[PDB]
RNA sequence: AAAGUUAUCCAAACUCGGUCGUUUAGAGGAAGUAAAAGUCGUAACAAGGUCUCCGUAGGUGAACCUGCGGAGGGAUCAUUU
RNA sequence: GGUAAUUCCAGCUCCAAUAGCGUAUAUUAAAGUUGUUGAGGUUAAAAAGCUCGUAGUUGAACCUUGGGCCUAGCCCGCCGGUACUGGCUGGGCUGGGCCUUUCCUUCUGGAGAACCGCAUGCCGGUGUGUCGGGGAACCAGGACUUUUACUCUGAACAAAUUAGAUCGCUUAAAGAAGGCCUAUGCUUGAAUACAUUAGCAUGGAAUAAUAGAAUAGGACGUGUGGUUCUAUUUUGUUGGUUUCUAGGACCGCCGUAAUGAUUAAUAGGGACAGUCGGGGGCGUCAGUAUUCAAUUGUCAGAGGUGAAAUUCUUGGAUUUAUUGAAGACUAACAACUGCGAAAGCAUUCGCCAAGGAUGUUUUCAUUAAUCAGGAACGAAAGUUAGGGGAUCGAAGACGAUCAGAUACCGUCGUAGUCUUAACCAUAAACUAUGCCGAUUAGGGAUCGGACGGCGUUUAUUUUUGACCCGUUCGGCACCUUACGAUAAAUCAAAAUGUUUGGGCUCCUGGGGGAGUAUGGUCGCAAGGCUGAAACUUAAAGAAAUUG
RNA sequence: GUAUUGGCCAGCCGUGGUGACAACGGGUAACGGAGGGUUAGGGCUCGACCCCGGAGAAGGAGCCUGAGAAACGGCUACUACA
RNA sequence: GCGGGUAAACGGCGGGAGUAACUAUGACUCUCUUAAGGUAGCCAAAUGCCUCGUCAUCUAAUUAGUGACGCGCAUGAAUGG
RNA sequence: AUAAGGGAAGUCGGCAAAAUAGAUCCGUAACUUCGGGAAAAGGAUUGGCUCUAAGGGUUGGGCACGUUGCGGCGUGCGGUUAACAACCAACUUAGAACUGGUACGGACAGGGGGAAUCUGACUGUCUAAUUAAAACAUAGCAUU
């Protein structure tokens, strides 16, 4: 089922047969592209930058309209952030639980949980490092982790 | 079911084998060789022995008889134990010091029939052989 | 997880024909299920089948004529050199006159008997009867 | 050029101590198994006459009894505005 | 075997092998009772209380297929013939050449074919040669070519042994001998295959891994500049210097090119939206009841049991009404219903972090499955220090019953029962049923989310909420049936297993002795984890049938 | 130094080497192999012993001669027997 | 004076007869008796008269020493074990 | 103060005396409140003379101009001497050769040890002038 779970949930997204944009788009490559390198400035992050273009006009797949991957685009425009979005927020969640975890002793749930959640982070490290995005020497160490975040 | 299928797992397969192999009771007893250290043979099929007295045993619940087993002193390790002696009216031909000759009931140290405690039977005596000398075909040297 | 999508197709072929079905349904399809299949149907074995393309993985939809006992896969691979075949219809044949055991060898994946007649030796993957 | 002789080396052997392994004696104490026509009770098998069993703690000649929390392998697959 | 012994001691007769037969110990088959092929784990011996995770084992799909001609070899049928020949426009099968966008690296040297004409000579071909246009194939030498596993064929490797060919030692176990007319002679054999792990070569290129162009640090050019090193013979000989030429390393400019990124798994992770629940932690609010205390009225019994007593009572018991304090617990609603990894979780409200499922034309792109040792949590009871101490109540003290009653019944009653800070890690911790993945039959209920629809109800009312009908995803369960399975009870898994192989971990081998002795390790202790042997026994045990 | 290489040895200078893919240690009623026994296949068990290799001559050490010996039907010394 | 409570307050915590297929012992039973009849432990101990108690060990020889046995003249639980 | 041979046979009792003793390097049990026991037990070396090696401090670093009488400066601007040169200064540790009537902490100074029982937990205190102990006190525990 998953990773740390009992759950047998199928929900996800049917990507349509079709490659080829609907003949009522009517907007070029090369002028959609300027508003997600404006929209990353602002600060949104890859992930709900589709949803927002999707949601309120045009676009529904990036990579049928363009012929390239959207956070590719970012990164060869010099805006792809210096750790991956999952990690981040895997890390900003761990640090908001030992947050609570400090103030609340004996929650004995919570230390289940974060056990699982830092299982979690190595094993997701793993991956980034032996695939090179991450420097080989990185590593998470708890105390300074809450900086990263912000 | 339940066991390692994979090409490279020939290590799981041969530990797995080696160690639940001791389950059994005919391989233990014979790796751990309790006959060269307990059985009072030292591994070999035959003794020789002198007697000390003869001993009469009853037998078991539903039988009742009187064995006539007898006492030896083992000359191999100096040990005393107990033996059966076999047929009828044979207790008259052994007496003391008679420098018996002994075997197994075949029940590998286990008690035969209705006879408790006796693993062992005397096959000559004074060295002339008791079945022989049992239908006369020979004559006991004094 | 998935580990033998061949030990799924032959599974799924195998129940319904021993409940009498006509018709097959197999959710991944690859090129050696498809190689798998030809050498059934150049035997007779089985009917038309249809490889429905989704973008994923694709589909296949097989036709049954009755005809078929059983099909049946090995799972760990065995290396079987040209000298001990024998051994295995021996084993896992119930006559020598007829029934088929699937080899792969350098020169694609075929029978045991045209095999044998190519002087050729490899790897076995599964067999019917 | 023999006996003899100075200093190293290779070193048998003995004495004392330490450590490891096997076998074996021992007042007394406390178990197991078998053989009994022994003495005292009757715990279990029926709702065995207080339903039985499990974990834990205490008590009594003995089987056993009692408290707390479980199980049905139970003596109930079941009771309506 | 306890007085007519088919079983002991004897006589007859009969049975088995036979110059041999019995006994003891060891070892193999019997033993699918060690189980890779091939063994059990609901109740017969046996799934760790539960989850995380390292070694270890195993891991979704995808890259040159097909077609069109030619030809060699090998079988089968047929048509006849004579071992046996053509065939057949035969059918197969193996193999080798080209065109399809693909075909097959490269240079030097060797000898030399095929196709060509030159004149010289015979019966439209040829020697011809001291002819060159020309090198099919072959040989020798140099450079370039992702790398392993795997398989085919070779090489190298002991005599004896095993299988095995030949020869009548009078046959045979053996032996390597022998044979031929008549010979002052001739002739032959003394083979062959396997081993099998590692090492050395050759062909094949499916299956299973590995490497390559993304900050271009990428590929190519007789395009075009540089700066560094090396230096063959030619100018007599030697030494020094220079140019050209040849080679190597490295760095620019320009040009050439389709200039370089596989899907998005009813695999996985993350984001977002409206929800859902007795999931966790802290604080707070409420409810009757029990016991105690104060005030108030009356008068002889009250308690409890199958029946009594111990106990409290005009020093007013029991009972009635009002008020106060303390601690524990949350009835009815409450169910074949919900949540959590399990142990477990039920009064109101506020705060804190967490979670499942559904919806989605968001995002990453194999990140995954199970785990020896290792780690977190872990009912009740129990232990160490404080607080609290209503009710029940181990130990204990009395009253009955009984032959006895240290019990079952009744009145009291300490630790404990609650909470804060730390230990302990065991339960019939049970679905006595490990985890992931695929397929297999009918039904109707029901909890959460989404979608469609005819109506009713209702509000500052419409869209929403409640009820009704149908579909779908995910759960706790249920009824019938057997094509199936089991010894059976029974089972939609305990099925897809003698027609036996999807992946992974753990445990058991007749009953006792025994979860005992001893050693080690954790703990304040109680105890936990690991865990024998001597000896003894022919039966223990499971499901069902008649009594 | 040896017939020669080499932590074989003497000096100086570094701090390394093996291990859960089972090191290190304890048992062996253990000389190793060619091979014997037993069979559907897979296996289990034995191998002191006529062939090949290694070691020993009561237990330890030392050595001459000789191309070749740390030899024992060669010598020296100690222990135990005699 | 009458009636309750209190022992980490001072202190206390028993005799006699029978009884198991040799002998010995007495699990068991009757009986007198009151506030209760010494529980867990320990011992010829600095606490035992009989006593130089009995058995083992240490020595050629031990009224000494140590380890066991327990009807203990007259051991024993905050007079703390 | 010293004594041949024996080594507690003396005595209520090893009372008195003897034996061990510094430093450097090896080695170290049962038990345990894990802090100890521990200097456990039990071994080796130690002089004189001639040498070798190691452990430190101070001062010096390129050009290009302008004042002041070869120099102090003011500046601007480079390189890290593959660490060199001179001078100065006490002691502590390790190693080698030779040497002697085998001696060398040469005087002084300077722990005997082990296996067990009774009893008080420990450090501490008292009968000045016969008793220093098992006596008193102590932290801890409990009650009014
Ligand atoms: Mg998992
Ligand atoms: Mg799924
Ligand atoms: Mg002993
Ligand atoms: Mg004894
Ligand atoms: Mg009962
Ligand atoms: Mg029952
Ligand atoms: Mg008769
Ligand atoms: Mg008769
Ligand atoms: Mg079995
Ligand atoms: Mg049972
Ligand atoms: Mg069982
Ligand atoms: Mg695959
Ligand atoms: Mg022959
Ligand atoms: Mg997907
Ligand atoms: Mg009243
Ligand atoms: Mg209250
Ligand atoms: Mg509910
Ligand atoms: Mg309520
Ligand atoms: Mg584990
Ligand atoms: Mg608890
Ligand atoms: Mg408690
Ligand atoms: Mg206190
Ligand atoms: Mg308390
Ligand atoms: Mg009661
Ligand atoms: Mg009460
Ligand atoms: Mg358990
Ligand atoms: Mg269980
Ligand atoms: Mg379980
Ligand atoms: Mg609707
Ligand atoms: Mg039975
Ligand atoms: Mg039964
Ligand atoms: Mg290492
Ligand atoms: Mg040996
Ligand atoms: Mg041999
Ligand atoms: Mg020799
Ligand atoms: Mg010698
Ligand atoms: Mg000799
Ligand atoms: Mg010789
Ligand atoms: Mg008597
Ligand atoms: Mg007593
Ligand atoms: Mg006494
Ligand atoms: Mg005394
Ligand atoms: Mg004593
Ligand atoms: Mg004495
Ligand atoms: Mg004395
Ligand atoms: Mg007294
Ligand atoms: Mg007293
Ligand atoms: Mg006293
Ligand atoms: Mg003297
Ligand atoms: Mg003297
Ligand atoms: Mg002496
Ligand atoms: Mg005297
Ligand atoms: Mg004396
Ligand atoms: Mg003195
Ligand atoms: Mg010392
Ligand atoms: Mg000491
Ligand atoms: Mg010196
Ligand atoms: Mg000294
Ligand atoms: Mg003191
Ligand atoms: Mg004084
Ligand atoms: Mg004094
Ligand atoms: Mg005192």
């Amino acid at each position: 089922g998953r990773l740390h779970s009992k759950g047998k949930g199928i929900s996800a997204s049917a990507i349509p047969y079709s490659r080829n944009p609907p003949a009522w788009l009517k907007t070029t490559p090369e002028q959609v592209v300027e508003q997600i390198c404006k929209l990353a400035r602002k600060g949104a992050t890859p992930s709900q930058i589709g949803v927002i273009l999707r949601d309120s006009h045009g676009i529904a797949q990036v990579k049928v309209v363009t012929g390239n991957k959207i956070l590719r685009i970012l990164k060869s425009n010099g805006l792809a952030p210096d750790i991956p979005e999952d990690l981040y927020f895997l890390i900003k969640k761990a640090v908001a639980v030992r947050k609570h975890l400090e103030r609340n002793r004996k929650d004995k749930d919570s230390k289940f949980r974060l056990i699982l959640i830092e299982s979690r982070i190595h094993r997701l490290a793993r991956y980034y490092k032996t695939v090179g995005v991450l420097p080989p020497t990185w590593k998470y160490e708890s105390s300074t982790a809450s900086t990263l975040v912000a | 079911g339940g066991k390692p299928r994979g090409l490279n797992a020939a290590r799981k397969l041969r530990n797995n084998r080696r160690e639940q192999r001791w389950a059994d009771l005919q391989y233990k007893k014979r790796a751990l060789g309790t006959a060269y250290k307990s059985s009072p043979f030292g591994g070999s099929s035959h003794a020789k022995g002198i007697v000390l007295e003869k001993v009469g045993v009853e037998a078991k619940q539903p039988n009742s008889a009187i064995r006539k087993c007898v006492r030896v002193q083992l000359i191999k390790n100096g040990k005393k134990v107990t033996a059966f002696v076999p047929n009828d009216g044979c207790l008259n031909f052994v007496d003391e010091n008679d420098e018996v000759l002994l075997a197994g009931f075949g029940r590998k140290g286990k008690a035969k029939g209705d006879i408790p405690g006796v693993r062992f039977k005397v096959v000559k005596v004074s060295g002339v052989g008791l079945l022989a000398l049992w239908k006369e075909k020979k004559e006991k040297p004094r | 997880v998935r580990t033998s999508v061949l030990h799924d197709a032959l599974n799924s072929i195998n129940n319904a024909e021993k409940m009498g079905k006509r018709q097959v349904m197999i959710r991944p399809s690859s090129k050696v299920i498809v190689k798998f299949l030809q050498v059934m149907q150049r035997h007779g074995y089985i009917g038309e089948f249809e490889e429905v393309d989704n973008h994923r993985s694709g589909k296949i939809v097989v036709q049954l004529n009755g005809r078929l006992n059983k099909c049946g896969v090995i799972s760990p691979r065995y290396n079987v050199r040209l000298a001990e075949l024998e051994k295995w219809v021996t084993k896992l044949l119930p006559a020598r006159q007829f029934g088929y055991v699937i080899l792969t060898t350098s020169a694609g994946i075929m029978d045991h008997e045209e095999a044998r007649r190519k002087h050729v030796a490899g790897k076995i993957i599964g067999f019917f009867y």
